[PDB]
Parts: C-alpha cells; structure tokens; sequence
C-alpha cells in the first residue's frame, strides 16, 4: 500500500492568503484549428513559408492549420513532446 | 529577492537539485527571500543527501567486486516521498483539481511514449496505468462536457467536483522523439504529477465511488490493454451523462477505438470491436469511402456526429454524418 | 640509491599474469561480515527446529601469513610493494625464498584488500584450494616460478 | 583499431567449434527427418519447451498447425562468432541488429530453421495487445524522403502513407495492418515486409551504479528463463512475450 491514504480530508483552507502565491496560469483554450476546420482557417501558400520563415517562440501558432476530410487520414503531431516540454520550463524558469 | 547563484549557494545544493525542488515545491522566479528561506528546512533535500551517500557506497560495493552486499544496499534502501509536499502545495482538495489541469497532459503523453535510455518501462507502465484509472472513473461517474479533436489530440472537459478540467490526449501512433528535448527535467514533473494523481484518485475513489486501487483482467488486458479491460467495484445531473443511454454501438477496425470507447462509456453507450474478436447493435461508426455490408438494422456513422453530440448535448441528426461525404466544418467548443 | 633488499620490490608480475592470479584468487574469497551474519541466522532459523565440510578461502593477516610460510601450509603467496613501513615486508620475499615457498610480488595494496574484504592487506596467501582449481593454482605457481623467479634471479643483486 | 589479446582471439575459434559443430548436428537431424530415413536416430519428433512463472518446464510436441510468432534478438552466446547458416537465416529475418523483432508464420518448414537461430533469439505467441501496443507504439517504413533521398525509415504517424504503399490489397489504415498481422491472412506476407524489423529498446540500458547492478540482476536472470539445449534434439524454448 503506497499512497494509499486520504491527506486533505475535511479541508477547507486555501493556500492564496500570501499574495504571493502566482497561481499557474491554465493555458488558453483552442480557438478553430480542428482537424476538419472551416478552410478559411486553412493557410495560404505565401503565409506558410512566412510562418516557417518567423523564429520559434515569437510566433502566434506552434502549429500549421490543416484540413482532412477523414478521421483515419489525421496525422500523428509530431512536435507534441516539445509543447509539454515547452510547458513544463515555462513553470520553473519563466518569472511570475 | 535572491539571485539564482546565491540561492544555489545558500542551499549548499547543486543546481539540479535546487531545480528538482524548485519543481516539487512549486517555486518560480530573482526568486524570493522567504521561499528559498522557506525551503532550506525541508525533508526532501536531506533524502536527497541520502540518495548521493547511497550511490557513492553502492560503487564502493559495486567497483570492488563484492556483489552480495550491494545487493543488499538496495534492500536496505529507503526513498523519498512527495507526500507532505503537497500538503504544503495544495492544502484544499478543490486547489489539487485546479492543478490537475497541467498534470493530466504530462501523464497522458508519458502513457504514448516508446521507452528509451533516458526512460524505463517501468515508469511508462505506471503512468499509464494512472491514465487508464483516470479514464475508467471519468467513463463511471459521467463526468464528461466537452469535447474537441484537433490536430494535435483530443482535448476533453470534465466537471470533477464542479470545477471543470482540461487535458489533452494524443493519437496513438509512435512519437518520434527529438534529442533536443530534456529528458530529465520531464521526468522530475512526471515524478510529482505522479504522486499528486495518486492522492487525487484515492480521495475520488474513497469519497463518491470505489475502492481504490482496482483490480485488472488478465485476459482482458491480453486482448485490449485499454478501457474495456481493467474492472472496478463500487462497494444522471447533465445532459450529456443522459445521452446514448439504451444505445449499443458497433465500433469498426478503421476508427481509432480507445480515444471513442472512452466517450460511448461515459455517455452511456456500449462498445463491442472488430478487434476484440481478433445483436443489440443499432449504430455503427465506420471510416471508409466504399462501406461493404449495408443492413437495414444499423445506422452507419462517422464519428464526427460523437464529436458534435457531446457538445451540443441535444443529439444532433445523422443525416449530414453518412460514410462517403464531407463532414460539417467543426467548430470548438470556445 | 637502493640496497638489494629493498626494490627486490618494483621488479613485480606482469599484466596477463597478475590478471589470471586475481582470476584464482577471487575465486577464493572470504565471506562477508554481513554474509557470515546471515548464514548463521539461516542455521539459526534451522538449528533451532531441524554436516559440513572446512571451507577454503585465501589467508590474510600479516602475522597468519608469516606462521603459514615456514610451516610449508603456504602454497602461493601475494606481496604487496608500497606498505607504509617497506620493513614491515622487506624479509618476507627472502623468508619464502629460503622455505621454497612460491612467492609474488604483485602491484596495488589496496589490489590485495579487494580481493579479502579490506581496505588493504600488505600480504595474502592462499593455502588449501579446491579440488578442480588444484592443478590451476600449481600450473600458476609454475607461471609466477618462470616470469617472476627465474626471470630475476638478479634481484637479490643490483642497486 | 585495437589491439586484439591471445585469450580473446583463442575464446572465439574455442566456441565457434561447439557452434559450427552444433548447427551442423541439428542440420543432419532436421534433414534426415525430412527425408523419412527415420531408421537410427534421437527421435524423429518435435518437442516445444514452455517455460512460464517457481519456473514450471512444460514439455508439449509441435502441432502441424501454422502459429504467430515473434522472434526477439537477445545477444548470446559470448565469444562467438555467427556463422554461414547463422548469416543466411538472420539476413532473410532482418535481424542483424540486436534488440530487435519481427513477426513470422511458423509451419513445417519455419520450425527446422528454428532451431539454429535458438541461441542467438528469444521466440513466443504474443498476445493481441502485445502485437497491437508493439506497432502503436514503434514501426518504420522505409521509403521517399522530399525529392531525392531514399532510405528514409521514419515513423508510422499516417494512415494516408498506409494507403499510397499499401492500398489495393484491402490495406487502408495502421489498424488494418495490425488486423492482417495478429490473424493470419492474406496481406501478412504483404505488411510483414513493410513494417520491416521493430526497433525494441534494450533492457537497463546503461553502464553505472544502479544499472550495472540491475544488469548483474538480469544477467543471471537470463539462465535461468533460457538454456542452451546444444543437442540435435532441441526442444525450442517458448517464451511469454507479454512479460517480455
């Protein structure tokens, strides 16, 4: 039996008494880029080497918007572990 | 306010093991006085300690040549817990699930991993047995709201205990893994994310469910390794929680099933595979250009109408959702 | 500048040979005090509800290994060069030489130690063998008899 | 560019002489078998070793039934050096790298073929999660990479990449490819080779404190749950690939 055991309980007390406690922040919520999007979100040819072109961080998607017709036919995202990875130094290292 | 160097200084402590517990306890940047002040008295750094004499006296027993009594260096070996951590972290149980945002998209993420060099088996096998005791309450209780497939994964919302939850699941395909990423600054978040979602479910599963932990099939886990395998013992409010009840669904080969299962159980439908032979049936959910069989008893699907269902709450007709056309474009929940 | 007698030290075996030695020896090790300890609870665990043979493991101590050479119990025995006082050694290869005793001077002290469950041992000697490793040790004492005795024969000269 | 030691150089032509003597025992065996010339020899039959977990030894004949394997290369024995019948049978296999599967068939021609690789694989019937986890979770396919390279391995992250190589067989998707890999059909000589070998991580995976000890730990482990029958009468060790 590890961990095994209730610890909060009856628990009422909240840890944001000292205005210092910076709460995480929950990323923001996915705004239109779906695996069948309407095509307008679909980017033009020009924008998709201008994106590529634009260093990384200083950009507005980690992702290209792509359209698919099937379910079957949605590719495994490939730089998936580099966004928790990301994520995760973002808690530690970014100042609050 | 410190500087990093006069903190790591301060401590006495090399600089990952200021940022290993400046992870567990939950410490961000300059940094302030009374945190590191805070953190110098602290269980967790003497076992640390402890963890650097052990190492040194094992390669004692080790590059000698004695092999028994190394052996029995690790019998004799006690490690430390992240249990009085959290307590001092999150003191309410309404402020863990405010956490638990973050730390159910390491978990499900280290669940669709290859273990490398850099990280055993071992720790992937646990992971994913936390996501599959995560996913088999969500699926018992009908927590589910929202849900959104991107490109990325499968994001899903969930209300426990009121408060509404976000976590994302990926597609389970192989990830190919970069050199670039840090396999050991992830590992130290996945080790508290770990601990943190043990104490969760035991409290979800000891206040308004079941016993934890559950038991698994053997062969059941032989045919799946899913979410129709592992069962669990005990001893409605949304919509959503009412919906597909007295609805049994046919899940083909061609869909993805256990990103699907999840959402039919929670629901309230039921799942019978193509893969698990590798009646009831009124729905069947198929991704194919030319479907071959065609019965008069079956209503042919592709899963968009799942995905549109669960958002809506109100059952939205299948008429736009025949296999061969295009689908409707898709909108977010947000 | 060095008398005879001492840096008859230095002049120790070579690789392959003081490899294949330790390839005996450590076949021959005493038991440990946390070994020894369990062994005995597990008699204990026994002998308290319901035989053996002596068993064979290398010899250690300066003063025991001095007994053994010159009462011919000494088979082979292992001599380390760098010791705090030399003179607590300096005797013992000549003292073998004179009981025909078959002698080596091997390199690293603390070599020795690994080999006995100690941090050092200046001498081991390994008396009594096993059945099989019989005709290994007399080969290996024939070995160390050529490469190291008969190869200086003119290190009880020389400065 | 090293130097090579005597012991070394004496250890390897000291165990190719028990291993070239050995396959070419199991050879004339197997051969004999086959030719129904059965007048003096060991036996004229197959046995099958199961060892399970405490480690029960089963021992069951072979069935003419066709079976589902998957072979694991392990790295054994020592000094050895693999010889012409060793290189023919693991080239055809693609398992010349260690730590590292493939699925076959196995029939009355497969089995025979078994029993010289025995000591250089670790054989067993998966199970369909271990067959299903096992291509979810790695699988390469070798083809174009933007223009003009070639060799290319990468990753199974599409199914449209199913459907371009595959396609006409009945082949649409990475689900379908597991489908015709645990039931044995048509399109299974058609995936097996496209799927080529998996890249399965080693055991421990380090040389260190904690590791070299789990490696001593497993290294003595592996004796145990594997022997090397030497004889022309080699019982074929299966093992459980679901633990495995």
């Amino acid at each position: 039996e590890n961990y095994q055991y209730d610890l909060w309980g009856d628990s009422t007390e909240t840890n944001d008494h000292v205005m210092h406690l910076r709460a995480p922040k929950l990323p923001p919520p996915t705004n239109e880029e779906s695996y069948n999007p309407p095509e307008e979100y679909l980017l033009s040819p020009e924008e998709k080497e201008a994106w590529e072109n634009t260093e990384y961080s200083e950009r507005e998607r980690n992702f290209i918007p792509q359209k698919y017709s099937a379910l079957r036919k949605v590719p495994g995202y490939g730089e998936s572990i580099r966004e928790r990875f990301e994520r995760s130094l973002d808690l530690y290292l970014a100042p609050r | 306010f410190i500087t990093r160097s006069q903190a790591v200084r301060k401590l006495q402590v090399s600089l990952a093991d200021f940022r290993r517990l400046c992870i567990f306890k939950g410490i961000y940047p300059f940094y302030y006085a009374k945190d590191i002040q805070y953190l110098m008295h602290e269980p967790v750094l003497a076992k640390f300690r402890e963890h650097k004499t052990f190492a040194r006296k094992l390669t004692r027993a080790l590059g000698r040549g004695e092999v028994s009594s190394a052996k029995r260096l690790e019998e004799n070996r006690d490690s430390y817990t992240l249990d009085h951590i959290i307590k001092e972290r999150y003191p309410s149980f309404p402020d863990a699930i405010r956490d638990i945002d973050d730390a159910l998209n390491m978990l499900f993420l280290f669940s669709n991993l290859p273990s490398t060099n850099q990280v055993s088996s071992k720790i992937i096998n646990d992971a994913q047995k936390i996501c599959n005791q995560w996913l088999a309450y969500v699926a018992k209780e009908r927590l589910v709201r929202k849900v959104f497939v991107s490109i990325k994964g499968v994001y899903y919302q969930a209300n426990i205990k009121g408060e509404e939850v976000r976590w994302l699941v990926p597609f389970k395909f192989p990830e190919n893994i970069p050199s670039d990423v840090d396999f050991r600054i992830m590992l130290t978040f996945l080790e508290f994310y770990s601990t943190l979602l043990h104490f969760v479910l035991y409290k979800l599963y000891t206040d308004s469910g079941l016993i934890y932990p559950p038991k698994l099939d053997l062969k059941k886990d032989k045919i799946i390794s899913g979410l129709s395998s592992y069962i669990l013992e005990s001893r409605y409010d949304s919509p959503v929680a009412s919906l597909f009840s007295a609805f049994v669904f046919y899940v083909s080969r061609e869909v993805p099933i256990d990103i699907l299962e999840f959402l039919i159980l929670s629901c309230g439908g039921n799942v019978i595979s193509e893969a698990a032979m590798d009646s009831k049936v009124t729905h069947q959910i198929v991704d194919r250009p030319v479907l071959k069989n065609k019965v008069a008893g079956r209503t042919y699907i592709q899963p968009q109408w799942i995905f549109d269902c669960i958002n809506k709450g109100e059952l939205v007709p299948a008429n736009k959702y025949l296999p061969g056309e295009a689908l409707p474009p898709h909108l977010s929940p947000w | 500048k060095v008398p005879p007698t001492i840096a008859q030290f230095q002049y120790t075996l070579d690789r392959n040979t003081a490899a294949e030695t330790f390839k005996l020896f450590n076949k021959y090790r005493p038991e440990t005090a946390a070994e020894k300890k369990e062994r005995l609870t597990k008699e204990a665990a026994a002998v308290a509800e319901g035989a053996s043979p002596k068993p064979y493991a290398v010899k250690y101590g300066l003063n025991h290994v001095v007994a053994l050479i010159e009462n011919k119990k000494a088979k082979l025995v292992l001599i380390a060069n760098d010791v705090d006082p030399i003179e607590l050694v300096v005797f013992l290869p000549a003292l073998c030489k004179k009981m025909g005793v078959p002698y080596a001077i091997v390199k690293g002290k603390a070599r020795l130690g690994t080999l006995v469950n100690q941090k050092t041992s200046a001498v081991a000697a390994l008396t009594e063998v096993r059945a099989e490793d019989e005709a290994a040790l007399a080969k290996l004492v024939s070995t160390i008899d050529a490469n190291f005795a008969d190869k200086y024969d003119e290190v009880k000269k020389h400065w | 560019n090293k130097f090579v030691r005597a012991e070394s150089i004496v250890a390897k032509t000291l165990a190719t002489s028990r291993e070239k003597e050995r396959i070419k025992r199991v050879s004339i065996l197997e051969d004999k078998k086959a030719k129904n010339e059965t007048q003096h020899i060991a036996s004229g039959k197959d046995f099958i070793l199961k060892i399970t977990e405490g480690l029960i030894r089963e021992k069951t004949t072979y069935d003419g039934k066709p079976a589902l394997l998957f072979i694991v290369r392990v790295r054994g024995p020592l000094a050895v050096n693999i010889p012409n019948k060793a290189f023919k049978i693991l080239s055809l296999l693609r398992l010349v790298e260690t730590n590292t599967g493939v699925f076959v068939k196995l029939t009355k021609n497969v089995y025979p073929l078994l029993k010289v690789i025995a000591p250089y694989v670790v054989i067993g019937k998966p199970s369909l999660s271990s067959i299903r986890s096992l291509i979810q979770k790695r699988g390469r396919i070798i083809y174009k990479g933007e223009n003009e390279a070639e060799p290319h391995e990468i990753v199974l992250n599409d199914n449209n990449i199913v459907e371009e190589q595959l396609g006409d067989h009945g082949i649409i998707c990475v689900e379908d490819i597991i489908h015709e890999i645990a039931t044995m059909g048509e399109s299974f000589s058609v995936c097996n080779f496209f799927l080529q070998p998996f890249k399965l991580n080693r055991e421990v995976s380090g040389f260190g404190s904690l590791n070299r000890l789990r490696k001593i730990k497993q290294r003595e482990a592996e004796s145990r749950t594997r022997q090397f029958s030497n004889a022309a009468t080699a019982p074929v060790i299966e093992v459980d690939i679901d633990s495995l």
